[PDB]
This record gives C-alpha cells, structure tokens and sequence, in this order.
RNA sequence: UUGACCUCAAAUCAGGUAGGAGUACCCGCUGAACUUAAGCAUAUCAAUAAGCGGAGGAAAAGAAACCAACCGGGAUUGC
RNA sequence: UGGUGAACUAUGCCUGAAUAGGGUGAAGCCAGAGGAAACUCUGGUGGAGGCUCGUAGCGGUUCUGACGUGCAAAUCGAUCGUCGAAUUUGGGUAUAGGGGCGAAAGACUAAUCGAACCAUCUAGUAGCUGGUUCCUGCCGAAGUUUCCCUCAGGAUAGCAG
RNA sequence: GAUGGGGAAGCUCCGUUUCAAAGGCCUGAUUUUAUGCAGGCCACCAUCGAAAGGGAAUCCGGUUAAGAUUCCGGAACCUGG
RNA sequence: CUUGUGACGGCCCGUGAAAAUCCACAGGAAGGAAUAGUUUUCAUGCCAGGUCGUACUGAUAACCGCAGCAGGUCUCCAAGG
RNA sequence: GUGAUUUCUGCCCAGUGCUCUGAAUGUCAAAGUGAAGAAAUUCAACCAAGCGCGGGUAAACGGCGGGAGUACUCUCUUAAGGUAGCCAAAUGCCUCGUCAUCUAAUUAGUGACGCGCAUGAAUGGAUUAACGAGAUUCCCACUGUCCCUAUCUAC
RNA sequence: UUUACUUAUUCAAUGAAGCGGAGCUGGAAUUCAUUUUCCACGUUCUAGCAUUCAAGGUCCCAUUCGGGGCUGAUCCGGGUU
RNA sequence: GUGGCCUAUCGAUCCUUUAGUCCCUCGGAAUUUGAGGCUAGAGGUGCCAGAAAAGUUACCACAGGGAUAACUGGCUUGUGG
C-alpha cells in the first residue's frame, strides 16, 4: 500500500514561507530556505538555472529606488530646485 | 630493522612471559629445527668417515 | 560495491551511545595537595545503578580544602563499600578497602582497581564488574611498579599513579545465561545501536565481503591482514592462529 | 614613589570604510564527462561547461632582464 | 557537473499515548500428616510467564473468491496470524545518492531503486528502425573483385549518368 | 547553532567551554551629581529547540442567526507595584 | 462500570529525563526600643495586568489520495437487557 | 562464524591466506658513498620495508584418492585420504533401486539395506520435548468435491 | 659512533593552589670534631560541624563608631604542574 | 653459378639497434662529447595488410533482427509406422 493509503498519511509539512522570498520553501528542520538559501548572506543562484534567475532577476519587482538612478544621471545628480 | 620493533613493543617484559609468548607462536620449534639440521650436517660427515 | 556496517559506525549518526540515564564520569577524584602530601576524608551518601554499565557507582562527598563547599565525585564502587563509609583518599590513606592510595605505597600481592595509567588521568585500568589489578613487583629507583591487567597483560606504569584499593562490585554478571532475544534487546538498548547482527555470509555481495554465492559461504580465507583497508577488515583482523586449542 | 618607552587591550569613544545585487564583456582559481579516435586507456572534446573569488565603463596589458642576427628594429593593444 | 528531498518508508534517540473477558497455575507463605533424621506427602493461599483461547488494535494465510476500462495505480468479502510485549503509535529530532538505513528481501530512501529527484553539459553518439513534400521528358544499374576486429558497415575496381 | 580560535583557493567546515584579558550583582556612598569614585560578592560562560513534557492564577448561571472558562450578572484567585 | 488515589507485592545483565522556578534550614552581617519604636511571610485597604490565536469541519462531502473516491489519517467521554 | 537443550565435534599446515621477538644476502627504490670523464653522464659497492628462506595456525578458506600386495599391509598423488554417525534423506544419475508394510490395485508414504553419480562432523554431524497460516502420507468423523444434478432468495 | 640536556615540537590536567631549593622542629643516625646523611615536618572507632580580609599577640593611628601594618601561616626563584 | 631440380617454408608505420657515407644539421661564431638526419639490415605483430585486454548476470537494460534458433504450418521421409 505504497500509492493510495499512503498518501492519506500526509499532513505535516516540511516547508513553511521564507522571509526574504515567501516562496514557501524554508525548511524547517534545517532552517534554510531551498530558493533564495535564506539566512547565508549570499542569494542561491546557479548559471544551470538561468530560467530561475530570469524568474528572481533585477526588474521583476518594483525597483523602487532604481527606477530614478537613469533619471538623476541623465539630469546630472543636480541639487536644489 | 628488527631490533627497532622489540623497542617498541617489547621493552616491558620478562623472560616467562617471552619463553610463553614464543612458544605460543611457535619460532622456538623453529630454532630447535634449525639447530638439529646443523647436528645431521656434521652427522652426515661423520657416518661418511 | 556498498559501504558495509561496520564502516557506516564511525560516522557516529545511530551509533553513538545512549547517555540519557548516565550518572556522570566516574573519574577519581583530582590530585591536587592533600592527596600528595598527605589523605582527605569523604563520605559514601549512596550507591547507586549507572545505566549501561554492570558495575553500582559510589557518590562520595569531600570537602573543598580551599572554600567553603562541598564537592561530589563520583566512583565506581568496591565489592564491600557501604554507605556512610569514610573513604580516605591520599598518600598517607591506610590500605582498607575502597580508599585511593597511589601504588608507590602499597606493598607486594595488593589487589586494587580504578587504576590511573598516568598520575591524573582519574582512572583507566580494571572499571568493570569484577576485574582488578594485582600488584606484581615495585622498582624504586626510577620509580615505577609492575602490575598484572585483567587480560593477563603486565605493564609498568608510573607509582604516583592511584587505585582504588579492592575489586570493583558487580561480579560474576556474565555467568547467568540471557536466555532470551528480549533480554538482549533490553541490555543493548541502553547501551548502543549494535544488535541485532546479521551475519555477513547472508547478505548479497553488494553488502558485504562474505555476501553472495549459491551457498552461504564465505569464500576466501577470513583471516584479513593488518595492513588492510577500510572495508577489506571483516573478519578476523591478524589472527596469528585460529581454531579451538585443546 | 613618580614619570617615560615598548607591546597588548577596552569603550553605544571622534570620524570613516567592507559585505549584498547585477554579471553580456573583463581578471583569476578550480574543473569534468558526453563526443572523436569507426573498440579503448595517452590524446581529443578542453586549458571548455558547471562551481568559487574580484572590477570597470571598459577591464587587462604597457614603457623591455624585448625582438633579432640585419645596412638592425624599439611600450602595450587590435586588424 | 551543481543542487533538492526522511510529509511515504528504513533505523537510532527525546517526549507523550493505547491495549475486554477467559484458561493454565511458577516462586514465596499457611495448616495437617509421616519420618529417627534428612526431608517427603496432602489441602489451601498467592498470581509468575518474550505462556495460552479470544476483542479493540497490528498484520496479511487461503479462497489462487469479488473486482480487474475497479469504490481503489493494490481495494472489498469470508477465512486467517498475533494480541502485555523484540508490542502498536503521535509529535520532536538525527542519518542524503556510489551516499544513507537494512532481525538482510538488493529491501526501503515521497506511486521512482541492482544507485532517488531536478536543471545543465545536450540538439550526447548510433555501422541500427521509421519518415523524407510538384509534373513531364531522356538515359539507366548492382548484389561481383581485393583489403579492413571485415561478416547488418566502409574503402577500391566494375556496372550508370 | 554564533563568538574565541583552527582548517579551507573558496562557497564555507570543525567545535559549544574550547590554547579568550569572555562579565553583572547588590549594598550604598555622595547629596557641585551624576552615577563615577568608598567598597564587597560571584565565575555560569550566546542563542534556538515541546500548542502531548515542566509551568503563578476562574468558576457558576444567562445570553447570539452565527462567539464564549473570553461577553453580561454574581462570586474568586494570582503576579507585579 | 469508568476514573482518581493509598499502602503493598512481582520483574529486570532494563532500576525506568533535564532545566527554569519556588520554599526551608545552617550562619550571624547589619539594623535596632521606652515615651518610644521595630516588624507588612498576620488581617484589611489601593493601582495595573500588554501582544498573537479564539468561527467551523475533523471525515462514506470541509484533510490527503487528479473527485462530494467503500482507501488512509492521533486522541477524550461511553446508558439498559 | 555457528545457531536452544542432549551427545559429540575425527585426520590433514602440501596449496591459498593469516601470523612470528628466526637468519640474513639472494631480490633490492630515492637520497647518500666511491671510481672514470672536461662535464652532461656512465659504472659499481652499500642497500629500509616487503618479497625469497625457516616455523606456527583448520570452531582460517578448504581437502578427506588411487595402485598393488594380502579385514590387513606397502606404495604413489598432493598434505591427509571420510573417523563417529546418517541415508534412494529437501542431498542417489542409473531409479518407478531391492526387501517388508500400507491398498483390490500405489512412480506416493513408512521401516530397513548401502562400493553413497556427488552423505558426513561449528561448510557443523546425529538426536530431540514443545511450538508452526511450513512440506508430505494414512485413519475416524464430516459433507453437492463427485455419481448427477435439482430447487429457493437478494442484487 | 655511542650516551645525557631543554628551549623547539608532542600529550595531559587544573576555576593554572602549595613546584624547586634552602632553613627550622622531632626521630633514627655514627659522629672521630661538628655534624655525614635519611625519614618525617597538625587530620582514622562514629552518615554532626568547619565560610564573614581569623581569633589571639604586637605596633601605629588619633579613639569612637573604629581603621591600617607585622605575626599567627619560615625564607628565596615568579618555571601553573 | 645472384642459394637449395621446380611448385610452400613468412611480416608495414612508430621506437630501438647495427653497417655504410665519415657525409648533412644542432639556426649569434667555433672545438670536442652528446643528439638528430640520409642509404641498407635486424628486433614483430600466426586474428599472419599488423588493437595493449578476464569473467558473471535467474536483478538486468537499449538499438535492432524473422539476415538467426526455441512451437504450428510448408518442402523432405533417412528414422518411425
Ligand atoms: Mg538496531
Ligand atoms: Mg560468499
Ligand atoms: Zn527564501
């Protein structure tokens, strides 16, 4: 009975939500995080999982201090008004 | 090369124990052989003469 | 091939000892002054059973010579060690039963156990139920006494070293039959996970040296060289002769 | 006793700086095998992929412990 | 090559929990009798055992029953083994892939195990199988020679345009 | 499972009291006063880990479409000051 | 009958957690009365008790098995013959 | 490794392993030493462990035959040749072995026999009470398993 | 080429507490002139107790509430053993 | 007369080594060792136009094959009848 009964057995998780990410992936008996690799200071990225990187890069998010870097260049970081 | 072991492992000792432990391994009926080859080799020579 | 048994063990992740129920170290007491220079006497407060071990330990209290305390040692107990005993421990102790007298002092034929290898390791030699260390000869001049070990072995060690002086409590353990796979269970659970054991000549060969064949057997000679490695040693390791001695 | 020197510390001491992201291109370390050899082990793939450390608008290199053998040339880089 | 899994299951640890009614009647003890003494006998008491019949529970022997595009990617029915322990089990925790764990079947490691899963190298290689897209006109074969770890393949000569 | 340390080219690994100068505790004294200087005491030595282990203290009656040992009425208890 | 508990008895080469926390004792540091104090482990009296969860199912329809699946999934209460 | 109790566990160290505190130039690396050379280099001596020589070890892996002579003895192979026990056994090809018993009839069962293709002693041998959803044979009871089929209920 | 040495290196313990040398004070000791040495150098019928820089002695202070130094508890070398 | 009366009686590349020329080269210039070349042999691949090579799989896998076995059918009929 290793398909249909076995699977009524199942009720307690093994990931719970992330801080950095809230992916749902932070193991919880090994206390890290399986996407982002949540507490190392370093963010999991691998050049095999360019997909994954292109799904967490730069700009899919709101970018809300970095929207206006081009902006404040292209004026020249002036001050003032 | 030999002598470099019984330094290492067999400084503490006394000779009941070192007559028990080679008789256990057998060296001294080997010893004995060796001795009793050399009694036929002049054995030998003497029922030649 | 497979990572067998006995090489899986010294990871130590389900092999290590069960100590939930342990007592604590029973070490001797450390030999500070009063036990160079002169004795120290404690108090037996009660015997007790270690969990694991075949042998009563003995809690012993002696007072802290330099504040004001008390301090509690934990011993393996001599056969005839009572509670309320004063126990004396020290150069100058009389040789009775259960005091820890060094082995430059006591005199030809003396029978002690809980034998510092060392001066100040706190006991090594003879722990278990029923084995002792019989003083063979002492040697003055470069001060040193031979001993007879419970395996027959002699050493000679240091006379500043300490023992306890009788055999250790607990004796004759081995000679009442288990009788039983329960029985066993309930001595090895408290000790490690090393029982059951399935015998190596009936596994597959992916498991074991001896595994395989279409009859259990075990193939090449089980006498295995010291000069062997890691998952070669299963058998017997340098036998110099095997069989039954008559 | 007092005052130095040397060395080593402590402060929510005064002021600073490093980490992380990005990583197409750049500077290093580490490092395969599939494959080809009509098999395969040196070889090849390849001083590559994956892994790790570190920068900039470029980086690196760079003004000879050089190339030459000629009637000698003259930092580096690229075509 | 680099990562992800012990929510199933294997094993150890820590902390909890669960297990009708019967049968047999072990030590210890009490009374009576006998004996010269050792000690024996009889009647009670007591309630031992990895004992036994048998529920809940745990398991899965047979019908090779039902079903077999099922209620179900392993179930249903009857018959069964076991049922105070080497018992059953919750939660916490530890062990991770040539590694783990195994009262040992190459078993189990998330319906995957005689080496899990995911992504990349990778459009891996194939002397082997399958397919290969409009018309008309003209010419039109070979299964033979030699060599090859050659015999389901090539090179070379021949035949053809 | 950090730190002190020690490995590792490195991502990081070991170890949890270790080859560490590892801290806070009460009385107060002073009443330019702030909290130093009077003192004296103590050496564990981060932290995480149980909604079934340990653990300060609440019961009854009534009430809603749907809440209650939590609201209402009455009657208690514990902790800190 | 279910359950709680007490005094016992049997078993073991099995003798069947730890810490926070609270209390007592030993000790005698120090502070102390006579026109006055000393005591708040005695009684009464005063104030405050933050944050998060709290509905419902818990299974032949609220969970997991692609589903409103005869499967699987821990536990408490238990009337009469 | 073997697998309760009882009773025993025979012979063989030649081979393969394992093991010695024996004896010591046979094999004999790098470094070092010596000679020759102008040097690169070449040649020798010396030379650790392990091999090689000498012992031990079968509840280590294993093995347990022939040929003669005459139950016995002597030879070979290769060390020793199967001891105590057990058997057409889950191990016996021939084989449906032979004898007895069980039946009307038995390639099945049981008890004996043993030149046993190819049984055998911790590769454990023999025996064994109790136990077994283990395998097999016979007997009593019992029955639609069958002679030989018929009928009824629910879906 | 054979033996010792300690500071490199290595192992172990402790909250780095009693190390080494010398000296007292006793005992043995035979001294052949005066001491050569060697052992000791506060604890053993009893499941009590042992802590407040320690009492005493002594010297200062400025007496008072007390405070400090030496000794009690032998010197020397800072090598934790 | 350019081996055996004739028809069989045998071996590439790379590497090593020998003989000859004592000839060519070691590329800044020379001498001498050393090395590399040229011409002709030898050391050998017997699977003989010339890989360096043990098993098992009843736990097994893939690409294929009726070019190829283990049924039936078909031809044959020794054998059988
Ligand atoms: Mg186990
Ligand atoms: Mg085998
Ligand atoms: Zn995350």
């Amino acid at each position: 009975g290793k398909g249909t009964p076995s699977f009524g057995k199942r009720h307690n998780k093994s990931h719970t939500l992330c801080n950095r990410c809230g992916r749902r992936s932070f193991h919880v008996q090994k206390k890290t995080c399986s996407s982002c690799g949540y507490p190392a200071a370093k963010t999991r990225s691998y050049n095999w999982g360019a997909k994954a990187k292109r799904r967490h890069t730069t700009g899919t998010g709101r970018m809300r201090y970095l929207k206006h870097v081009s902006r404040r260049f292209k004026n020249g970081f002036q001050t003032g008004s | 090369g030999k002598l470099k072991k019984i330094q290492k492992k067999y400084a503490d000792q006394d000779e009941t124990e070192r007559l028990l432990r080679l008789e256990a391994l057998g060296t001294l009926k080997g010893i004995e052989k060796q001795q009793q080859r050399k009694k036929e080799e002049i054995m030998k020579r003497e029922v030649r003469e | 091939g497979r990572v067998i048994r006995n090489q899986r063990k010294g990871a130590g992740s389900i092999f290590t000892s069960h100590t939930r129920l342990r007592q604590g170290a029973a070490k001797l007491r450390t030999l500070d002054y009063a036990e160079r220079h002169g004795y120290i006497r404690g108090i037996v407060k009660q015997i007790v059973h270690d969990s694991g071990r075949g042998a009563p330990l003995a809690k012993v209290v002696f007072r802290d010579p330099y504040k004001y305390r008390l301090r509690e040692e934990i011993f393996i107990a001599n056969e005839g060690v009572h509670t309320g005993q004063f126990i004396y421990a020290g150069k100058k102790a009389s040789l009775n039963v259960g005091n820890v007298l060094p082995l430059g002092s006591v005199p030809e034929g003396t029978i002690v156990s809980n034998v510092e290898e060392k001066p100040g390791d706190r006991g090594a030699l003879a722990r278990a139920s029923g084995n002792y260390v019989i003083i063979i000869g002492h040697n003055p001049d470069e001060n040193k006494t031979r001993v007879r070990l419970p395996s027959g072995a002699k050493k000679v060690i240091s006379s500043d070293a300490r023992g306890v002086i009788g055999v250790i409590a607990g004796g004759g353990r081995v000679d009442k039959p288990l009788l039983k796979a329960g029985r066993a269970f309930h001595k090895y659970r408290l000790k490690r996970n090393s029982w059951p054991k399935t015998r190596g000549v009936a596994m597959n060969p992916v498991d074991h040296p001896h595994g395989g064949g279409n009859h259990q057997h075990i193939g090449k000679a089980s006498t295995i060289s010291r000069g062997a490695v890691s998952g070669q040693k299963a058998g017997l390791i340098a036998a110099r002769r095997t069989g039954l001695l008559r």
